[PDB]
RNA sequence: GACGGUAUCUAACCAGAAAGCCACGGCUAACUACGUGCCAGCAGCCGCGGUAAUACGUAGGUGGCAAGCGUUGUCCGGAUUUAUUGGGCGUAAAGCGAGCGCAGGCGGUUUCUUAAGUCUGAUGUGAAAGCCCCCGGCUCAACCGGGGAGGGUCAUUGGAAACU
RNA sequence: CGCGGUGCAUUAGCUAGUUGGUGAGGUAACGGCUCACCAAGGCCACGAUGCAUAGCCGACCUGAGAGGGUGAUCGGCCACAC
């Protein structure tokens, strides 16, 4: 069976119901001078029971759209 | 605050080769042993040797120079730098002066001469060339 | 050092600039000619010769560019390796090239590779264009130049386990 | 549906042909699924190219042979190939 | 294009007999026109590798475009020295074939033949000067035409031929053994500085 | 700079301008704008047929024209060769190209096209100037 | 069988119908005569012309290219003239008047561990056509065809642990 | 859905079905896709928004390379048909 991809990230928003804000937080290489640049991908997770809090690190699978903006779905809370 | 130890070390030597000193002294590290023995076994270096004190180790290097006090090390360059690192592919490794010289290089198999690094056919970070 | 006899040496007059001195009654104009004097097998040198008639200034400067010799390294009809030689605005990078490419340089370069007997080698002026300058600085580098044999007798190693 | 046709190339006057699998919809020179085999009619006995086994799989998945390609395909025996293979 | 002109002029505007003979150079060996006689100032370096590749093309009657193609498909050849191959090319450029089996006694003769189809490469009509003949591959001349003065005078005239041309003077027919050697063809000429040249 | 800075600040280069602007914008009549096209020539009529002084160095009296080209730019010409049959009102084809001892002159008249006749008398170097073999 | 009596082949006659363009002061290969007299004009830059101009016009010669030649238009290069490869800031342009400092960039030695970066293998893909390498077909070439290689800061997966 | 390919900060705030939720309806189908309620959320100096320009690409030209420029013919995708 086919994976869906799947993010290690930590929680910055969690002030609406049943979802949560989550960050990437990749390092990419400058295409001209190659140095690791900092770079912050976030995406909105749908959180069943708002067990995640802000600032913990959590996983998150991609899923069908849930919302106009929901694309993942929480499953783990790695830390608080 | 010295923020590339390995870049000090071959400015140390570098600048002891211009004015022909014998013998540098330098606070010690792993990665600097292995450059002093590269070069040690590469015959840039006369000899290495260590002293154990408090702080981390003096690592010793006593200059070759040849008949007429030629200087067998024409130059240090430094390659990965702590703003830039420098990473090559087992096919990109350096040859330094058509092969005359060297380039230091960590890899996984530890820290090799470029031509070790060929010969195994692995890449890894050039740590500096010499010449 | 070079001895210039025993070797029959040929002259290349690189530039002839027209210099003046400012003096009471007006100019004094005189020649000062930069002269390349090789063997075309690896020997080379240059002279600057200064006097009121161009073939004096050449004839100046071909006795200094004798008295001026040195020995190039060659592997074959291209240099041993790479070399960046720098004198005043003068910088010039040379580059071993392949047999048969040609003398890929320009200027004064190509007189003095030509005369040193290079046959093949790829090079580029960074730096100014001032002949003597460039001239300088390509002699620098041919000296920074070095062999395989003595830079393994240096480093105590075989040729073959250096390469 | 899926056609197994003739795809020109070459040049004015010097036709040669390839052998694809394509959507019929899709243009003669453009858009084509797979490369099957070649045809050249400037030869006096045609020469021609073929992946067999491309050919059949492509035959029993329901690809449709052109009148051309089906003279090809006759000629090489695949089609009776694939006759035995339905029966 | 073909150049129709003098040869002698052209000849002695290269400084060398391109006949091979010296029949150019014998009388008055300098440049044409009214400025040959009196000397002239030293040529620059840029003249020198400009003489030298116009000896070239001279030497092999070819356009300026033609010249720069094969030369850039010599440069392709992975072995060898740059300019040894493209005068090896040059060589076996067919006019260049015909002129060294003898069959005519000067190249412009030779293109000639090869143009009009007198010539006929492993017994098929080739009409193309310019074709490239590899080593092995028979030139014969066509048996309607064999039966021809200047032909048949050039190849009873013809009295030296170079080691790597294998001739047959009854069947008419020749070929190359080999590849023609550097010593083998001019020395007179620099390729290195062709070579320079196109380098630019 | 360090390479930090240069991925904060990258290199910018500096931006070149074209030496005959006139020839590089084209109009468009209905939406009355200027379209930016490259020509390597543009019409226009003399509005005016004349002479200039050069700069200081050279004394003449280099002939010359203000066009209004189609694009409805107006710019000066020179008038190369010797003798020309210009007036005011009559159409010229305008090409690039600087006159150093003119200060405002960017741009040459085609000899040989449209109103523009060939240099009467002329021998050498005919395609410029415009005139027929003999 | 539109192309089409087209490609192509054969035979006969005639050097007879078939060469222009730009440039020649230096850059830059190519030089002299006159006419002209800071006028006429040339010119990409330097700059030529004021009565003996190799720089304008013409003629003769010469050089480059060639059924093309030259001008203009525009892109890359030369240009290290935005310098990662590959530049600098005392006097040439360039160190903020100085400091405190959030974020950011960088960061001492060393044991173990991880495997994000890093290196490495396999799999899938990166269409065809096009560049490039072999091999064939057009009399050669262009052109055409067959077979490969290449092309990712790619996705999954297995390794290595020196450096970050 | 991750990632990549334009300039301008002498463009700094933008957003109100907007952000999410519970229902309902709708769609070949997920989905504020739409609607009713609930809360106030969401994007943004890692450049939101706005302004100007532009079809994108395989590819093509140039360069030693890194790169720079272009997006005709041919092929892929998209958009348009006063
Ligand atoms: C006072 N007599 C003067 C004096 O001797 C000058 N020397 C300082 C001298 O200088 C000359 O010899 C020069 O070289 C200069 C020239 C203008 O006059 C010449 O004649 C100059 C003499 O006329
Ligand atoms: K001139
Ligand atoms: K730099
Ligand atoms: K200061
Ligand atoms: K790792
Ligand atoms: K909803
Ligand atoms: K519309
Ligand atoms: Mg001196
Ligand atoms: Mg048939
Ligand atoms: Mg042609
Ligand atoms: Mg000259
Ligand atoms: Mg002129
Ligand atoms: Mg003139
Ligand atoms: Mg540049
Ligand atoms: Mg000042
Ligand atoms: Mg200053
Ligand atoms: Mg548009
Ligand atoms: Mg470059």
């Amino acid at each position: 069976r086919n994976q869906r991809k799947v993010y290690q990230g930590r929680v910055v928003s969690d002030k609406m119901d049943k979802t949560i804000t989550v960050v990437v937080e990749t390092k990419k290489n400058h295409p001209i001078y190659g140095k690791r640049m900092k770079y912050s991908k976030k995406y909105k997770a749908h959180d069943e029971n708002n067990t995640a809090k802000v600032g913990d690190i959590v996983k998150i699978m991609e899923t069908r759209p849930l919302s106009a903006t929901k694309r993942f779905r929480l499953l783990e809370v790695v830390e608080e | 605050v010295m923020t590339d130890p390995i870049a000090d070390f071959l400015t140390r030597i570098r600048n002891a080769n211009m004015v022909k000193h014998e013998t540098l002294e330098v606070p010690a590290s792993k990665i600097k042993r292995d450059i002093a023995e590269i070069l040690k076994r590469e015959g840039f270096i006369r000899d290495v040797e260590y002293i154990e004190d408090d702080k981390q180790g003096v690592i010793r290097v006593f200059l070759k120079y040849g008949k007429n006090e030629e200087r067998v090390i024409t130059n240090l360059k430094r390659i990965s730098k702590p703003g830039l690192r420098a990473y090559v592919k087992a096919d990109e490794v350096p040859k330094v002066l058509n092969g005359l010289g060297i380039a230091i290089i960590s890899t996984s198999e530890g820290v090799i001469t470029d031509k070790e690094a060929r010969a195994k056919n692995i890449g890894g970070e050039v740590i500096a060339y010499v010449w | 050092y070079i001895d210039p006899k025993h070797l029959e040496l040929e002259d290349r007059v690189v530039a002839i600039n027209r210099v003046t001195k400012v003096v009471k009654g007006g100019r004094r104009l005189r020649f000062a000619a930069l002269v390349v004097v090789g063997d075309k097998n690896g020997h080379v040198g240059f002279g600057t010769g200064k006097a009121q008639e161009v073939p004096e200034a050449i004839r100046k400067a071909i006795e200094d560019a004798k008295k001026n010799l040195v020995e190039v390294p060659m592997v074959g009809s291209t240099i041993p390796h790479e070399v960046i030689g720098v004198f005043g605005g003068g910088r010039i990078l040379m580059k071993p090239a392949v047999e048969g490419s040609g003398v890929a340089a320009g200027g004064p370069v190509r007189a003095v590779l030509e005369l040193a007997g290079v046959a093949d080698i790829t090079s580029k002026s960074l730096g100014s264009n001032t002949p003597i300058n460039v001239v300088r600085a390509t002699v620098e580098g041919l000296k920074q130049l070095k062999r395989a044999e003595e830079v393994a007798a240096l480093r105590g190693k075989s040729v073959e386990e250096i390469i | 549906a899926v056609k197994i046709r003739l795809k020109r190339m070459g040049s004015k006057k010097s036709p040669f042909y390839r052998i694809v699998v394509a959507d019929s919809r899709s243009p003669r020179d453009g858009r084509f699924i797979e490369t099957v085999g070649t045809y050249n009619p400037l030869k006096d006995p045609a020469e021609v190219v073929l992946k067999e086994d491309l050919v059949l799989d492509w035959l029993s998945k329901g690809a449709q042979p052109s009148d051309t390609v089906r003279n090809i395909l006759s000629k090489e025996g695949v089609m009776k190939k694939h006759h035995e293979a339905k029966n | 294009s073909r150049y129709t002109g003098p040869s002698w002029k052209v000849s002695r505007r290269l400084g060398i007999s391109l006949s091979g003979t010296g029949k150019e150079l014998a009388r008055r060996p300098y440049k044409p026109g009214q400025h040959g006689p009196n000397s002239r100032g030293k040529v620059s370096e840029y003249g020198m590798q400009l003489t030298e590749k116009q000896k070239l093309r001279h030497m092999y009657g070819m356009n300026e475009r033609q010249f720069r193609t094969l030369f850039i498909k010599a440069s392709k050849i992975k072995e060898g020295k740059h300019g040894v191959n493209f005068m090896v090319l040059l060589e076996q450029r067919l006019d260049n074939v015909v002129y060294r089996l003898g069959l005519a006694t000067t190249r412009r003769q030779a293109r000639q033949l090869v143009n009009h189809g007198h010539i006929t490469v492993d017994g098929k009509r080739v009409d193309i000067p310019s074709y490239h003949v590899e080593v092995g591959q028979v030139i014969g001349v066509r048996e309607k035409s064999q039966n021809i003065s200047t032909i048949k005078e050039a190849v009873e005239a013809t009295v030296g031929r170079p080691a790597f041309v294998s001739f047959d003077t009854e069947k008419l027919e020749g070929s190359f053994t080999r590849l023609p050697e550097r010593d083998e063809l001019y020395p007179e000429i620099d390729e290195a500085l062709v070579v320079e040249y196109y380098n630019q | 700079p360090t390479i930090n800075q240069l991925v904060r600040k990258p290199r910018k280069s500096k931006v070149e301008k074209s030496d005959s602007p006139a020839l590089n914008k084209g109009y468009n009549s209905f939406k009355k704008t200027q379209t930016n096209v490259n020509s390597p020539q543009k019409r226009g009529v003399c509005t005016r047929v004349g002479t200039m002084t050069p700069k200081k160095p050279n004394s003449a009296l280099r002939k010359y024209a203000r066009v209004r080209l189609s694009n409805l730019i107006e710019v000066t010409a020179y008038i190369p060769g010797i003798g020309h049959n210009l007036q005011e009102h009559s159409v010229v084809l305008l090409r690039g190209g600087r006159v150093k001892d003119l200060p405002g002159v960017r741009y040459h008249i085609v000899r040989g096209a449209l109103d523009t006749a060939g240099v009467n008398d002329r021998k050498q170097s005919r395609s410029k100037y415009g005139t027929k073999r003999p």
